[PDB]
């Protein structure tokens, strides 16, 4: 799944 | 810049990064790695205002650090840690393509076992172990176990997933929808054999697998995607950024 990239 | 127009604007400045890799393995019955490598590409889909100058940083410099045997970039990249600098095309494009061979994480280990019972049956047991975090799930797993051409029939027992002997493909195909890291599953099969020419033996082809895991088998990790647009009034922190990793098997064979 897509995950946030800080 | 012939790959990007000049007045692009978006109220929601957002980018999506895709690290897509195919992991290839050739393993012996023993469990020794005879050959292994990953080929991957990083696809970027961005909706960024203006003519942003981005910086792509990963765990290169070879905690977490991987070695890149080689890699080519999109023309937008400025060759010369030493990370990637570019003004991306709008929308989706391939930022880079790369190859790895060292410290690869093999997501699955296949351990087969065959016993000959007379000249009539083959008893087969294949166990698969997932090697990766427990919180991550694999999916689309498929374990393909070849059967000899004098096979008159097959009996299989599998607690997890579903297996079907496919006589035209000369293989039992075991499918499993999901499987978490650090687990173990097994299939037992009894291959019923027809009489055959006693001289010519069976050269067992490798058992092969297919699967899709949510991480890069190469070890690659994206550390950051920095966006700088000096003219327009949004900065890096205004940009919503996402990453996803889709590692899939290529040739992933285990000699049995």
């Amino acid at each position: 799944f897509y995950r946030a990239l800080m | 810049i012939g790959w990007r127009r000049e007045g692009i604007k978006y109220r929601r400045n957002e980018l999506f990064l895709d690290v897509l890799e195919s992991v290839n393995l050739l393993m012996s019955p023993q469990g020794q790695v005879l050959s292994a490598h990953v080929s991957g590409r990083v696809v970027m889909k961005s909706y960024l205002s203006g003519m942003p100058e981005c910086k792509f940083g990963m765990n290169d410099k070879i905690k977490q650090s991987i070695a890149i045997d080689d890699c080519t970039f999109h023309q937008c990249v400025r060759l010369s840690e030493r990370s990637i600098s570019f003004i991306p095309p709008d929308g989706e494009f391939e930022l880079m393509r790369y190859r790895t061979t060292k410290d690869i994480i093999l997501p699955f280990r296949v351990i087969p076992l065959v016993r000959e019972v007379g000249r009539t049956k083959l008893e087969v047991k294949v166990v698969i172990k997932s090697n990766f975090k427990p919180s991550l799930l694999a999916q689309k797993i498929e374990v393909r176990i070849p059967t000899p051409l004098n096979t008159s029939g097959v009996q299989v027992i599998c607690m997890k997933g579903k297996a079907k002997y496919k006589a035209s493909e000369n293989a039992i195909v075991w499918k499993i929808k999901r499987m978490a890291g650090m687990k173990e599953s097994q299939i037992s099969a009894e291959i019923e054999l027809l009489p055959t020419n006693d001289k010519k033996k069976w050269a067992r082809p490798p058992i092969s697998m297919n699967f899709e895991v949510p991480f890069a088998p190469s070890g690659l990790k994206v550390r950051y995607l920095k966006v700088f647009e000096p003219k327009l009034n949004y900065s890096d922190h205004d940009v919503i950024k996402w990453v996803r990793y889709i590692g899939r098997s290529g040739i992933y064979e285990t000699r049995c």
